[PDB]
């Protein structure tokens, strides 16, 4: 909390980068080196149209913000706080500057993403969730629009504006988040307070419709109405649509079941979660021995993987321009393009909020009569 | 300058600027301009010897 | 000694080559070969060899022969810029027409005659219309008496050449025929902007700023005085049109003479990489380079006997453009002058080459190399292969004199710092950064009470008696009369607007001191001031453009006096926003900029100050009654209205008896009632009766321009509605939009505000604006109207009642709301989309693929021939018109919106294919039958008739335009399968589509 003439005479402000609700990021230069910078200006007055207990309310969580971040400093895979300068109008916040955007215009651009990329990222989040659980601290913030993309593909966590420290023994009962990424404990909190707390499960909740939307590039839970949403996650019924994911492994999908359980206690941990097959793999070791059988075993699986390979191989299909006339759905490439396509004819409706979504732009729906049916 | 002595100096260079230093006019500008168009004296001995 | 020898041979080749035709008495050298003709540019880009010898010459003379030829090639330069200067001065009335109004007719001859300085062509047998060349005179003017070397004499000069800068002041928005003389692209001329007009225009403007031509033994009036708004603007509409020339050309070479040793006026260098690696390589050839891509000039065809190219250039001036080794020449140069030595030898082994050699052996430059008429095919095959030869006019002086200074530059006699004494290479050093002084004064004590009362300590207007503050237009009204003669009818500066960079620093008039407030406090003007929001807005803004900036010394001063209309209702506070703004600039931290306050006490120490010296002394009375006594200021307006437009434009109503009060009295008193009751119902309206005008509307509208855009005024349909491609005048501009709102009065007024809103939105944010190519105003209010109706689910009259009661600020969110984009749903966005014709970026390249293969796309009749694809390119504008224009045939919104899926989904389809369908595509009936396949398919699942309507004048079932365009059951999969359908339909019995 120094005075605001280092800042003026340290750093050199540059031009404007993105725009937020009420602070923008811009960026600088430090002079002894020449190290570019990314710097968020919070406004804590508000333009002026704040009365006096919301500005010193916002002032009460930046600093509880700034010293919960302190200590967390030192994970590769988090931001840094370079520099901390307060004066009685303004904060200025000093990160590293990233180069991109975050998950969402990526996500938008690509469609949807494959499992190579999957795995490193859900890796890395998964690292980050353990090393945070492990020092005693929460989140309940994990959104794409927090992560953050370098040039070589590195993620860091962001917008820790909700995370809080959690006494052993204590159980929080607040409500806060987008509905859609609301676990079913948190809205379990909001309609009855007998319901003793919530923990890490709203975590890998979070954890597991990132995936699922990163995965299938819809949200598993989706729709115009609220109250029929939170029905519909109370429920937890989400289902697989047929002609979507009959090229995918069954380890995946079994991943995509084992992280979304109604039931907190059996929920997987991170530590369960990255001990998956699905993460396995192998550098070097030649201790393997076992006894006939096993070897047995192991030419059985060689030779019927070397059959099995062409007659994978062979199970292409051509391009069978008579079933393009009767339906050009049921092909990977038409599927992709045409999907390419209404993304960018239509790419500039898809923001934050509930209003508007990735899933309005689908309609899997056979869109007839039954659609009068809709609720009670 | 050496921190507060650099007052004085403001003053002289103000008075320098306005053109009158105790009763005798002065005229500054670029040293281009006034070493153009004057008498320069020559000194050839040195090329002789 | 070897120096002596080198530049006696110098002297030699240029006696020999450029002195000889000197023409004396007149001074004026022939325009080379048999015309019998002067240009200006070229006879001022043919002295700069000769006045660097002389200067090689001056320093190391040291003898009489050599001061004596250093005397004889001076006098001959001054000699020279005189008879030049004679031409300019001999036609002070064609000067003086022009500095009113922009015309071609009242505009200077570009072609000067020999002997008796007369003129050899009229007003409408050539292109008299050349900025650069007027400039580039200018600014070797400004270089020459620079350097002390004398070329005015009598103060009358001064006074021409004071005019003179105002006659091209204005060159940001003028269109002008070009460099080449030759209009732009295509022949049959049409005066259009191109970047090197302007380029050429900013450092005349900048060299000039207080450079006396008297020397140093100058007087009190020896300076010629410029702003410096008109800089600013120059160097960001050449920032904004880097890049490319014009909206025609994708480049000129004559770019680079920009970006080179003359006229330096560029920023941020790595442009300068770019566009010179664009250059070298796209126009680069063998034994020369390219004015530009297809110009047919010195051809084996096009018959040269005759003009106004025929509208036949498909292939005829494609890869024949012949050569111009000027812009190679220029390159050395380029080079040699900063840092660069190796790319200096490579270009001068590559010139040597291409050199020819005439009598007495001496270096000689052909103008152009012609492609020989019967190798034409080859070259057309193989580019850049077939040899040239040389044919035309050789006595280039231009060139010669251009290698000439670059070789004696290379040679090491000169350094560069001679050449420029203004120290001109340092325009790429970075500025740090300024600070920015505000100062705030209250008006009455009561305001400086309530200032102190929060804190604030602040001074009013009196106490401070040795200074004295008022309004700009007193300013602009004195600056009117600069650079005034009566016996050469000379009138001085017109009248303009002023920016804030002007008003910022102090002034001296007669041992005073002066402060002028800025222009947008102003509320006899318009009404956007009376809103506190805009007023914080426009203060960031501007707050932010001084900041950066800032080319002059000293820190700024802004004064901002608090008014009477920024405290609340009660009159007792000031408003919320104002004390937080003032609560901002304090600490030093203010929209993006470092503020410091203070007392102007203070800030008088250290801040720029101007000395001036041209201002130093040498039954109609029933109606009359009815509206005295009756009340309401609807009646009143409609009233007032009445009297106005059928008995009172300046009639007496005799309303009072001792005082005469005219119409317009009455209705300029009207404003003080309106102003107190905040209603936005009839102060529009009667800002209508008066028809008050914004001001600087044509720096907006150039600035929407500049952006390769279209602007269009008034409601659909044609022919009313107009289309502005080009820049008009102030007068033009008011005459057109008026006749465009019609008498509906309102609409002007929402024009003019919505062009306000959008001019300072594109330059915050210039993203919002793509993914467009045309707009139209009325179609924007159209859809405003359409907008506020269904939110409030009213009717449309209480829609528009809404719309024109909102205050500014709500104008501004509900654009800004409909610019970013944020059954019932599907089909309003639909019609939005086709509202606004939102086409894709790679819209037109996609129809340009799918028309190489087919031969037209039909639209209900009308058919777009294959044809165009060879005449026509890509990247040009009229593929765009004339696409829209197809497109647009349909008036139906939802119609245009699937008509451009369909067509983009042929697109998609065309290329799994590897054939040619030799058919004409009708778009209409694929969607004819995408729509009867999805009615089929509902049919057969089994909804009933009611979700199947069918709509009044459709043909087409509701429920499509909800149906969402991707997924299983999306329109998509049936316009792609109807598509496809068409395509078999048509096909012999064979699709063979492999990918």
């Amino acid at each position: 909390s120094h005075s605001a003439q280092d800042f003026y005479e340290n750093y050199e402000p540059k031009e404007i980068l993105g725009r937020g609700v009420s602070s923008v990021v811009r960026r600088c230069i430090h002079k002894p080196t020449s190290q570019e910078y990314a710097v968020k200006v919070i406004d804590v007055t508000g333009g002026g149209s704040f009365s006096p207990e919301e500005v010193r309310e916002l002032r009460e969580a930046t600093l509880k913000e700034v010293d919960i971040l302190r200590k967390v400093s030192g994970h590769p895979n988090i931001i840094q706080l370079k520099d901390t300068y307060e004066t009685n109008t303004f904060f200025f916040l000093v990160f590293d500057l990233m180069k991109r955007g975050e998950l969402f215009d990526y996500l938008t651009e690509k469609v949807t993403l494959s499992e190579k990329e999957t795995r490193k990222i859900m890796r890395a989040l998964l690292e980050v969730i353990c090393t945070l659980h492990k020092l005693n601290i929460v989140h309940r913030d994990l959104k794409p629009e927090n992560i953050l993309l370098d040039d070589n593909m590195n993620i860091k966590l962001t917008d820790f504006g909700f995370s809080c420290q959690l006494e052993p023994g204590e159980r929080l009962r607040e409500v806060c988040g987008t509905p859609s990424y609301l676990a079913p404990e948190i809205i379990e909190c909001s309609m009855n307070e007998d319901h003793p707390g919530y923990g890490k499960e709203v975590d890998m909740w979070s954890t597991g419709v990132i995936m699922y939307t990163l995965l299938a590039g819809s949200p598993p839970f989706w729709h115009r109405k609220q109250m029929l949403m939170l029905r519909m996650i109370m429920s937890g019924n989400y289902q697989f649509g047929s002609p979507e994911w009959d090229d995918y492994s069954d380890t995946v999908k079994d991943l995509v079941s084992r992280f979304l359980v109604v039931q907190p206690q059996n929920r997987y941990t991170a530590e369960e979660a990255l001990a998956h097959p699905f993460f396995q793999q192998y550098l070097v070791e030649e201790v393997r021995h076992f006894s006939p059988r096993g070897k047995f075993k192991v030419i059985a699986l060689t030779v019927l993987a070397s059959v099995r390979i062409y007659y994978q191989y062979r199970r292409v299909k051509p391009v069978t321009r008579e079933i393009v006339i009767r339906d050009p759905y049921a092909l990977r490439p038409l599927r992709r393009l045409i999907d390419a396509y209404a993304f960018r004819i239509y790419g500039h409706w898809v923001k934050k909020g509930q209003q508007q979504n990735r899933a309005a732009l689908f309609e899997n729906t056979p869109k007839a009569v039954l659609l009068s049916l809709a609720e009670e | 300058i050496r921190g507060s002595r650099f007052n004085p100096i403001l003053d002289m260079l103000a008075a320098l600027k306005k053109g009158i230093i105790g009763g005798v006019k002065v005229h500054v500008d670029r040293l281009q301009t006034l070493i153009s168009g004057a008498v320069v004296e020559q000194l050839d001995f040195l090329r002789i010897s | 000694s070897n120096s002596g020898v080198r530049l006696d041979g110098y002297a030699r080749l240029v006696q020999q080559t450029i002195l000889c035709h000197q023409n004396p008495v007149t001074g004026l050298l022939p325009a080379s070969y048999d015309q019998k003709d002067a240009w200006v540019r070229d006879n001022v880009y043919s002295i700069l060899a000769v006045w660097g010898l002389g200067l090689a010459y001056r320093k190391n003379a040291d003898r009489d022969e050599d001061k004596a030829k250093a005397y004889e090639l001076e006098q001959s330069v001054v000699k020279l810029m005189r008879g030049l200067l004679h031409c300019m001065i001999r036609q002070v009335d064609k000067v003086e027409s022009f500095k009113y109004s922009q015309s071609t007719k009242d505009s200077l001859h570009a072609k000067y005659n020999t002997k008796t300085c007369a003129t050899v062509v009229g007003d409408d047998q050539w292109g008299h219309l050349q900025l650069d060349a007027t400039s580039v005179y200018l600014l070797f003017l400004a270089q020459m008496t620079a350097s002390g070397l004398h070329i005015i004499h009598s103060l009358d000069e001064v006074n021409f050449i004071q005019n003179l800068v105002f006659y091209i002041e204005a060159a940001y928005k003028t269109a002008d025929f070009g460099i080449w003389e030759r209009g732009d692209k295509t022949n049959q001329g049409i005066s259009e902007l191109n970047a090197s007009s302007v380029g050429m225009a900013k450092a005349a403007l900048e060299a000039l700023d207080e450079l006396d031509l008297f020397g140093v033994k100058g007087g009190p009036q020896s300076v010629i005085h410029v702003l410096a708004d008109e800089v600013q603007h120059c160097q960001s509409i050449l920032n904004s049109l880097l890049p490319r020339a014009s909206t025609s050309k994708e480049v000129d070479a004559s770019l680079l003479s920009v970006v080179s040793f003359p006229a330096f006026a560029v920023e941020d260098s790595q442009l300068v990489e770019l566009t010179k690696q664009e250059i070298i390589t796209k126009l680069q050839g063998r034994y020369g380079c390219c004015r530009f891509l297809r110009d047919g000039y010195k051809t084996p065809k096009e018959d040269p006997n005759r003009l106004y190219y025929e509208p036949a250039e498909l292939k005829l001036f494609e890869n024949i453009e012949c050569e111009w080794p000027l812009f190679w020449t220029y390159f050395i140069l380029d080079g040699v002058f900063s840092g660069n030595a190796e790319q200096v030898q490579e270009y001068k082994e590559a010139l040597e080459a291409v050199l020819i050699k005439g009598k007495n052996g001496v270096p000689l430059l052909p103008e152009l190399y012609s492609v020989p008429p019967d190798r034409v095919d080859e070259e057309y095959q193989n580019p850049h292969t077939v040899d040239r030869v040389p044919m035309g006019k050789l006595p280039h002086m231009w060139g010669q004199s251009l290698y000439i200074l670059g070789s004696l530059m290379a040679e090491g006699f000169l350094a560069p710092g001679e050449i420029d004494p203004l120290n001109r290479r340092f325009s790429t050093v970075p500025k740090p950064d300024v600070v920015v002084q505000v100062s705030i004064l209250a008006e009455t004590e009561e305001i400086k009470t309530i200032l102190k009362d929060k804190g604030i300590y602040v001074e009013t207007i009196a106490e401070v008696y040795p200074i004295r503050v008022q309004p700009a237009r007193i300013l602009s009204h004195i600056y009117s009369s600069l650079g005034c003669n009566n016996r050469m009818k000379l009138s001085g500066r017109p009248y303009r607007h002023m920016g804030v960079l002007g008003t910022s620093k102090l002034y001296d008039i007669r041992k005073t001191i002066f402060t002028f407030t800025p222009q947008f406090i102003d509320q006899q003007q318009f009404y956007l001031a009376l809103d506190n929001k805009m007023i914080v807005e426009m203060l960031r803004t501007d707050l932010s453009y001084l900041c950066s900036r800032w080319r002059m010394t000293g820190q700024p001063t802004i004064t901002f006096p608090i008014s009477h209309s920024m405290l609340d209702e009660d009159g007792t506070s000031l408003n919320s926003s104002i004390l937080a703004a003032l609560r901002k600039m304090q600490d030093g931290y203010f929209g993006g900029a470092r503020v410091q306050t203070g007392k102007l006490s203070e800030f008088l120490t250290t801040s720029c100050c101007t000395h001036l010296s041209f201002m130093d002394p040498g039954d109609f009375k029933a109606l009359v009654l009815q509206l005295k006594e009756t009340s309401s200021l609807q009646e009143q307006a409609d009233i007032l209205y009445m009297l106005y437009t059928m008995k009172g434009p300046d009639w007496n109503t005799e309303l009072y008896n001792e005082r005469s009060a005219t119409v317009r009295e009455l209705l300029t008193e009207l404003y003080g009632k309106v102003g107190e009751i905040r209603h936005w119902g009839l102060i529009r309206y009667i800002s209508g009766i008066l028809r008050k005008k914004v001001e600087a509307l044509d720096e907006a509208c150039t600035d929407l321009l500049s952006h390769q855009k279209h602007l269009t005024v008034g409601l659909p349909p044609e022919p009313r509605e107009k289309t502005i491609s080009a820049p008009l005048p102030y007068e033009a501009l008011t005459q057109l939009i008026d006749e465009a709102s019609e008498g509906d009065m309102s609409i002007s007024i929402l024009t003019q505000e919505i062009m306000v809103y959008l001019a300072m939105y594109m330059r915050t944010q210039p993203g919002l604006f793509a993914e467009m190519f045309r707009l139209r105003i009325g179609l924007i209010i159209q859809v405003m109207a359409t907008e506020l109706a269904h939110s409030l689910r009213c009717s449309a009259e209480e829609a528009t009642e809404g719309l024109m009661n909102l205050s500014p600020s709500a104008m501004k969110n509900l654009l800004h709301h409909i610019l970013s984009g944020k059954q019932g749903q599907w089909q309003r966005r639909r019609r939005l989309d086709g509202a606004l014709n939102r086409v894709p970026v790679g819209f037109y390249q996609k129809v340009w693929k799918v028309l190489q293969k087919c031969h037209g796309l039909s639209v209900e009749g009308f058919v777009l021939p294959s044809s165009t694809t060879r005449e026509m390119t890509p990247g040009e504008i009229k593929f765009s018109v004339h696409v829209e224009s197809v497109l647009n045939r349909v008036p139906q919104p939802e119609y245009r919106q699937l008509l451009v899926e369909a067509i983009l989904v042929l697109t998609m389809l065309a290329d799994i294919e590897i054939h040619s369908i030799g058919s004409i595509i009708a778009v209409e009936k694929i969607v004819h039958i995408a729509n009867d396949l999805f009615l089929q398919e509902q049919k057969t699942l089994g909804a009933d008739d009611t979700m199947l309507a069918k709509d009044p004048a459709s043909g087409i079932c509701t429920l499509l335009y909800d149906s969402a365009p991707s997924g299983r059951f999306g329109t998509m999969t049936y316009l792609s399968k109807a598509a496809a359908t068409y395509v078999q339909e048509f096909l012999p019995h064979s699709i063979c589509a492999m990918q």
